[PDB]
This record gives structure tokens, C-alpha cells and sequence, in this order.
């Protein structure tokens, strides 16, 4: 999902930013671990925004 | 006791203690009693018991911006000599006062008012870390007298019951103190070692006479600590769990006990499981050991897989493989000529640990993780080096045992068990093949051998290639499986053929590793045997297999029947221990017992191998000379009733006979030879 | 370091404990493939 | 990491909890990228 | 054929024996699967047979390389030094030792058509050729 929406801002580029933020969010409160590259290639890419 | 210099007092009595602690240890070091025994009656001679009362006085409890001054008392701190962090209160009063001399007129009595204040502030706080400091060496000292005054003297002088008493009292009234939610945060880790001291020492004493109320009261404790910690404080953590881990050793009254103590650490519900896999995933590597060990307990102590549930569903698994590709990295370093961290080992080791103790549901799970796919993935294991040689054992060999218990516990159908395991082989097809090229006798070389052919022997069956193909790696996989059942066989002529009358004899130019060895060529032939019972579903090699082998089975029939003698029933003693008065018994009773099943086990081998060999013999023969167009099945027929001499059925039918009636309903060896004879005339 | 010394043999107690459990696990491990070979025969 | 979980905690009027939240998320997430404490304490 | 010599010609070059015999063995094999192994043929084969032939091909010329690193190294002294606890037969195994390097280094040479062996390798070499000059 994060990895369309970043493509959405590229082609954009080459509410998104909200949307984005929806999503962090979402990975921060979520009661289980996720994987860790998982976390590392989410930030990376909320950040390249 | 001075209520009026409480740091004094306290300092003297700190200082008296150290005295007499390294008194009592020379005073042991050479020899005394008297004294020893009469502090120890006013000890215990009931009247609080005296270092009670010892333990029992020292109390465990105790114009301007805010900020500004807060940064001012902090800048001004130093750690007392005892290791109070006081707060200066005279460079406070300096600092101040100068301050001060820097509308401002009038404002003067107020901001010399403040400073006043703040003054009494810091006099408040450096009095207060002195009584900190004070208090920290008091409990360190009642702490050390213990551990002297329990350590080191002959447990004679102590009725084994007032022990008891008192390490439990003691515990009470430590674990009473350290739970009052005004615990000064630093003052926990020493009771920490306290418990683990007190703890172990209970523990001997109560074996050695071998209130549950108490030893739950305990365990509920303990953990109510471990909860009690921040995620600061990992090594409180891993002290408390070491704790743990042998508050659990302790433990049909052992079942009862298990019982109880499975309610109890339920109780806690899935708090203590979240806590304990923080620290798994996360803790610091004395806690990560301590840790990952104390759960592969926990989860072989418990029946519903409930801590499987959570660690499964709490993504921990993952977390776990992660740990294994980091684990890979740390092999990967070890592989250059200088290790950094030989703890890189023992991690990975409680790892592993922890998988292995992980029963059916679990192995589903583990096995849906891809934990062998992961392992496929692994370089390192490819580095078998060309000390070095066991260290690089060290490493294969627990990665080995994995697989097998993989294969194993995966029921025979998920096929990708195999196939991944295959992937693993072909990877390492230089290495493997190698391994398989030893000529060295080492006992090394021979348990590498040994897992692999077990190995290759559950994995090489034509089954599996067939559904690969879904060509050239059909074609190199089924190849691979073809060179791995070839060498499979090839190694019977090494091990067990008259060669191995060389093999025991050049190493003669130990009485367990003789019966443990001996399980182990026993089963290397049962592994390449069934290897190949599989694969069919030059033949003077199974004879001699035969042959060889009946000739063992008398010989351990013997041996055995002898070592049950033994066992029902100076020099012998130190014989009967050197191979694992009273613990010696023990000890002798232990490698009786073990030597027993060991030759119980290659005799039900050997029996086994014996029904294989004469029904593959059986079918070879019916195929050969009933349904082979042709010379060989007239030299067959010959050599058949050649070798097969009266001399080898008497003697097996008088092994039947032997051990067969205690055993086995059947007399299945009767009928084959029958059948055999038959197929003879 | 009288402590010290305290300190260097509770440490070695510690990794004794570990090792001891590492044990008894591959034990029941090794039994588990025999009854398994049981089993098998 | 450090640098954002302050923000977050500082007490100020130009923070509003939706954004307090959004960074401590972003922290937990850089986290995973005596931490460990740092993530006991988050 | 060599192929149908797979466990054979492992072994062979997986030995560890500084036998005259085994040096010569492995020299001979190795020279041919240097001009043999090339990836000209593995092409014209087309075919899980030919993937089959490249990877027999491919665990050849990786031991073949290998090779180097056991016969043109520091531990040639090694296992120089271990036989001696005579002198046709060094002349012999110099010229050896010699073709052995050369082989591997035309196969290489053609490949293109750790480096530290390379470079210990020239050491060698020069020392060597003034030696011999």
C-alpha cells in the first residue's frame, strides 16, 4: 500500500501526505511486531516524501 | 543504634562487618569451632533469631525558578564516598550567595531568602543521599555476612531444619522489604543477588532431605518483582530470571508439584509473557541467555502450548528468525582467524535451544515459519573449515541436529521438509561429499558422518525428485540424491565389515564412550540399512552384514546379560565412575543402567537388521535364481547353501531362543530362516 | 577482592545452570530420535 | 529517534495530541530501525 | 567422460597426499579440464543435461582455480617442508609445480578473453626467475 502511494507521489511529482501519515500511525499502535526491514523500508520511504 | 548520627553508626557497623567477614574466612581457611558455634546459637537460639533483629533494624524505607535551582542542585552533586549522590550543600550556598551579589535592591532579602531555601535544599539532599549510601552499604554488608556466614561453613554446624527456617524467613522478610512501593529504585539489585544466593542454598537444602505454601509464596514473589522492573534494569532481569529458572530445577509427587507450579506461573496470565519476550527479542545478552533458556523450560513444562500460542501469535517466531540471520552474521565473523565474541556461541546455542525444545503444534507452526528455509539460505554453514576443525563442528553440528529433528517431527508427507533439506545437501555438495570422503577415524568426523547419512538416508528417496521437476535442477537434484544413497551404502563396507577390526585397532597404539560409541556404529549401520530397505522398495556384503552382526548380538546378549548381573549387584568403584560412596553409587547405578539400554538398543537392532537383511536377501535371492534369464544363479545356489551354514542358523536360532522369548511374541526369526532353507533346497 | 571472588565463582555457577539446561535438552532430543527409530522398527 | 520522542513530550500550546501521536509513532518506527528501554519506556 | 568420473576426479582433486604420483595425477587432470571446461561447449550441448554439464564444468574450474591457492602459495613450502623428516625428482616437480600454475593461469587467461594469491603468486615468480635466470 505505502509502496503505491509512494509511486502516486512520484508520478505526482515525476492528501497523499495524510494518507501517508494514516498509515504510520497505523503501524505505530498496531499491538504486534512487525518485521523489522518491514519497519525500516516504512520509515525510509514516509520519510522520502 | 545512635538515632541521632544514623550515618555514623551506620558507617561503624558497615566497617565492624568487613572485619569480621574476613575473619570468618580465614578462621575457616585454617580452622575453628567455638566461636563459630556460640555466635551461631545467639544467632538462632530461640527471642527474635539475631541476625534478624541485625537485618531487622536497618529501615529499607526513607524569585527563584524551579527548573533554574533544579539544574543548580543537579550541577553541585557528587557521589559521597560511600556513593551517595549528595548534593553540595556548602558550593550550593557559594554559588548562591554570589549569585545573589549579581528594583534589585529591595528584591535583595527575598532573593538571600531563596537561596536560604534552596540552601536547606541541598543540605536535605545531601543528608539524604548520605543516608542512601548509608543504607546501600548496610544492606550490602547483612548481605555479604550472608554469604559467608551460609558459603563456606561445613553445614554441620547448622540442624538442617533451622536452615530452612531461616533462609525462608529470610526470604520473606526481604522479599516483604523489597516490594513496599517506597523502594528506593537503586536498592534493588542487591536483594536481586540475595534471593539467587538464599534461593540456590534452600534449593540443596531441601533436595538433601529428599511449606510448598512458602516455595509458591517464593516463586509468586520473585515474579512480582521481575514485574516490578523497568525496561531499564536488564540486569535485575537477567538475575531475576537465572532466579527463575532454578526456583523451577527444584521440581508422583514431582508431578504434583509440576502441576501447582504450572497454575502458579498461569496466574501471572499473559503479563509475565509479554515481559519475559521482551526481554527475549530485546534484553541484554546475559538476560537473552538466561531468558531464551528459561522459556525453552516453561515450554517443555506445559501441556496446552499456551506460551505457543502467544509467541506465535505475538510475532515473536519472526523475531527469532531474524535473530538467526543475525546469528549467521556472527558465524560469518568467527570465520576470520580471530573471534571477538566467543558469547556470539552460547547466544546462538540458547537460541537453538529454545527452538529444539519446541512437540507437535509448535513444529507445525515452526516449520510454517520457514525456519529450514532460512537455513537454506545461510552461507556459513558452506564454510566447513579445511580448535578450528572443533569449532567448526561446534557450528555444523547443532545446525544438523536441527534439520534431522525437522525431518523428523514433520510428519513424512511435508515434502518441502525434504526438499528444502535437499537444498541444503546440494548447496554443500563439495562439503557433504567430502564429509562423506573421511577416512579419519576421529569421533568427530565419525558423528558428522553419521548425522549427515541420517540425513540423506530420510531425504534421498526417489519420491521427492519427481516433484521437483515442477528439469535441470530435476535433473542435478535426483543426481545429487543418486551420489548421497551411493555413498549412504558405501559406507557399510567401511563400518561394518572386518575393516573395523583395523578401525579399533589402530587407535589402541572408558567405559561409557565404549558403550556410547558403540550405540553409534549400531546405529550407522541401521540408518545406511534402512536407507537402503527404503531404496529397493555386491550381495556378499549383506551376508557379511548378517554374519558380523549375529556375531555382535551374541556378543552383546553376553555383555549385557553380564552388565545386568553388574547392576543388580576402590579401584571398582572409581571404574564405575569414570565413565559418567553414595553419589559414586549413583553415579554407577547411572552408566549400569545407561551401558544397558545402550546394548538393549543394539540388540533389538541387530534383531531388526537381522529380519532386514534376511528379507532383502530373501528377494534378492527370488529374483536371482527364480526369475533372472542367464552362471550366477548356479554359483548362487551353490554359494547359498555354502554360506549359509548350519553353523549360522544354529546359532541364530539359538539367539531366538536367547533373548527372543523375553522380547517378542513371535518367533519371526524361526520362520525367515525356514523360508530361507527352503529357498535353498 | 574477597567480594571479587564471591563474584567470579557465582558467575561461573550462572553459566554452569545454562549450560546444564543446554544438556537436558539435547538429551530428551536424542530420545525422541530413538523411540523414533523404535517406531521405525 | 531521541530527537523526536522530546518533541513530542515537550509541553507546549503549538502541539496538538494528534501530532504528539504521529511523532511518537514515527519514533517507535525509527526505534525498531538500552534502546530497549527507550522502547519500555515509549 | 569426465563427468562419469564425478566422485573419481573429486576425490582426485580433493587430495591431500603430496605423493609424486597424486601430483602427477592431479597435474594431468587439471590440464585437461583447463582447455576442456571452456563455456563454449556447455552452449553448443542444448537440456537439464546440458544444465547438468555446465555445473560439473563449473565445480571443475572452481576447484581448478582452487588449485592454485594449494600449489603456488606460502604453503608450498609447507608441504615441501613436511617431507622432509632426491634431486631428480625436484627438478621434476619444479617443472611440475611450474605447469601446474601455467595451466591455471592460461584457463583464467582465457576466462577473461582472492587476488592476494595473484600477488604472492608474482612474488614467487620473479624470485624465482632470477633463481632460475
Amino acid at each position: 500500500t505505502m509502496n503505491i502511494l509512494f509511486t502516486q507521489y512520484k508520478r505526482l511529482k515525476g492528501v497523499l501526505r495524510s494518507q501517508a501519515r494514516a498509515l504510520i500511525t497505523f503501524a505505530g499502535m498496531i499491538p504486534y511486531r512487525m518485521s523489522g526491514d518491514t519497519n525500516a523500508r516504512l520509515v525510509q520511504m514516509e520519510v522520502l516524501m | 543504634s545512635v538515632e541521632e548520627s544514623e550515618i555514623s553508626a551506620m558507617n561503624q557497623m558497615s566497617w565492624l562487618m568487613k572485619t569480621a567477614t574476613i575473619e570468618l574466612r580465614i578462621t575457616s581457611l585454617n580452622r575453628q569451632r567455638s566461636h563459630t558455634q556460640r555466635l551461631l546459637h545467639l544467632l538462632l537460639d530461640d527471642v527474635r533469631r539475631k541476625i534478624l533483629r541485625i537485618l531487622d533494624s536497618i529501615q529499607f524505607s526513607n524569585f527563584f525558578d524551579r527548573s533554574q535551582i533544579e539544574q543548580v542542585i543537579a550541577n553541585c552533586e557528587h557521589k559521597n564516598r560511600r556513593g551517595q549522590t549528595v548534593c553540595n550543600v556548602k558550593l550550593l550556598h557559594r554559588v548562591l550567595v554570589a549569585e545573589v551579589n549579581a528594583a534589585a535592591i529591595g528584591q535583595r532579602p527575598l532573593l538571600m531568602e531563596e537561596i536560604n531555601t534552596i540552601l536547606q535544599y541541598v543540605v536535605e539532599r545531601n543528608k539524604l543521599l548520605q543516608c542512601l549510601h548509608a543504607k546501600r552499604h548496610a544492606l550490602e554488608s547483612w548481605r555479604q555476612l550472608v554469604e559467608i556466614i551460609l558459603t563456606a561453613c561445613p553445614q554441620d554446624l547448622i540442624p538442617t531444619e533451622h536452615r530452612q527456617l531461616i533462609i525462608r524467613d529470610l526470604l520473606q522478610d526481604l522479599h516483604v522489604k523489597i516490594l513496599d512501593d517506597d523502594a528506593a529504585q537503586e536498592l534493588m539489585p542487591i536483594v536481586a543477588g540475595a534471593v539467587f544466593t538464599l534461593t540456590a542454598h534452600l534449593s540443596q537444602s531441601v533436595r538433601t532431605e529428599l511449606g510448598d505454601s512458602s516455595l509458591h509464596m517464593i516463586l509468586r514473589n520473585l515474579l512480582e518483582f521481575i514485574l516490578k522492573t523497568g525496561g531499564g534494569f536488564q540486569r535485575v532481569r537477567a538475575h531475576l530470571y537465572g532466579s527463575l529458572l532454578y526456583y523451577l530445577q527444584i521440581a508422583d509427587v514431582f508431578s504434583k508439584l509440576q502441576r501447582d507450579n504450572l497454575s502458579i506461573f498461569e496466574s501471572y496470565g499473559t503479563a509475565l509473557m509479554e515481559v519475559v519476550c521482551r526481554d527475549a527479542c530485546d534484553g541484554h545478552d546475559i538476560g537473552r541467555m538466561l531468558a531464551l533458556a528459561l522459556l525453552d523450560r516453561i515450554v517443555s513444562v506445559d501441556r496446552q502450548q499456551q506460551w505457543l500460542l502467544y509467541l506465535s501469535n505475538s510475532g515473536y517466531l519472526k523475531v527469532l528468525v531474524d535473530s538467526l540471520a543475525e546469528d549467521d552474521v556472527v558465524l560469518r565473523n568467527l570465520l576470520t582467524p580471530q573471534p571477538p565474541l566467543l558469547k556470539a556461541l552460547y547466544i546462538y546455542e540458547s537460541k537453538m535451544a529454545f527452538l529444539t525444545r519446541v512437540s507437535s503444534q509448535g513444529a507445525i507452526e515452526l516449520l510454517r515459519s520457514g525456519v529450514i528455509v532460512r537455513l537454506a539460505q545461510c552461507q556459513v554453514y558452506d564454510m566447513r573449515p579445511e580448535a578450528p576443525v572443533e569449532r567448526y563442528r561446534q557450528i555444523l553440528l547443532p545446525a544438523l541436529q536441527i534439520c534431522q529433528l525437522i525431518l523428523t517431527s514433520s510428519t513424512a508427507q511435508h515434502l518441502q521438509a525434504a526438499g528444502q533439506v535437499l537444498q541444503f545437501l546440494v548447496a554443500h555438495s563439495d562439503t557433504i561429499q567430502a564429509i562423506l570422503r573421511s577416512q579419519e577415524g576421529s569421533l568427530g568426523s565419525l558423528q558428522e558422518l553419521a548425522l549427515l547419512t541420517g540425513i540423506i538416508s530420510k531425504a534421498a528417496l526417489p519420491g521427492v525428485l519427481n516433484e521437483l521437476d515442477i528439469d535441470g535442477s530435476m535433473m542435478e537434484l535426483q543426481g545429487h540424491i543418486g551420489r548421497f544413497q551411493r555413498q549412504c551404502l558405501a559406507l557399510l563396507n567401511r563400518f561394518g565389515g572386518s575393516d573395523r577390526l583395523r578401525q579399533l585397532s589402530l587407535q589402541d597404539d572408558g567405559v561409557s564412550k565404549k558403550d556410547d560409541m558403540e550405540l553409534a556404529m549400531q546405529q550407522i549401520c541401521s540408518n545406511v540399512m534402512e536407507y537402503c530397505q527404503a531404496l529397493m522398495i555386491s550381495l556378499g556384503v549383506v551376508i557379511h552384514l548378517l554374519k558380523q552382526s549375529a556375531n555382535n548380538f551374541f556378543t552383546y546378549y553376553d555383555i549385557h546379560r553380564q552388565s545386568v548381573g553388574k547392576l543388580q549387584n576402590p579401584d571398582e568403584i572409581k571404574e564405575l565412575c569414570q565413565s559418567e560412596t553414595t553419589q559414586k553409587y549413583g553415579l554407577a547405578r547411572r552408566r549400569l543402567v545407561k551401558l544397558i539400554n545402550s546394548r538393549a538398543k543394539l540388540l533389538s537392532l541387530c534383531s531388526y537388521i537381522i529380519e532386514t537383511c534376511l528379507y532383502i536377501l530373501w528377494r534378492h535371492l527370488e529374483y536371482y535364481l527364480l526369475h533372472c534369464t542367464t552362471q550366477d544363479v548356479d554359483t548362487l545356489l551353490r554359494e547359498g547353501a555354502n554360506s549359509f551354514g548350519e553353523s549360522l542358523q544354529k546359532r541364530l536360532l539359538d539367539i531366538e531362543s536367547l533373548y527372543c522369548k523375553v522380547r517378542s511374541r513371535h518367533s519371526f526369526i524361526q520362520a525367515l530362516v525356514r523360508r530361507i532353507r527352503g529357498l535353498l533346497r | 577482592d574477597i567480594q571479587g571472588f564471591l563474584k567470579n565463582e557465582k558467575d561461573n555457577a550462572l553459566l554452569s545452570a545454562i549450560e546444564e539446561s543446554r544438556k537436558r535438552t539435547f538429551v530428551m532430543a536424542e530420545e525422541y530420535h530413538r523411540e523414533s527409530m523404535l517406531v521405525e522398527w | 529517534a531521541r530527537v523526536v520522542a522530546k518533541l513530542a513530550d515537550m509541553h507546549s500550546p503549538e502541539i496538538s495530541l494528534k501530532q504528539r501521536l504521529e511523532y511518537i509513532s514515527r519514533a517507535i518506527l525509527s526505534a525498531k530501525s538500552a534502546d530497549g528501554e527507550f522502547l519500555h519506556e515509549l
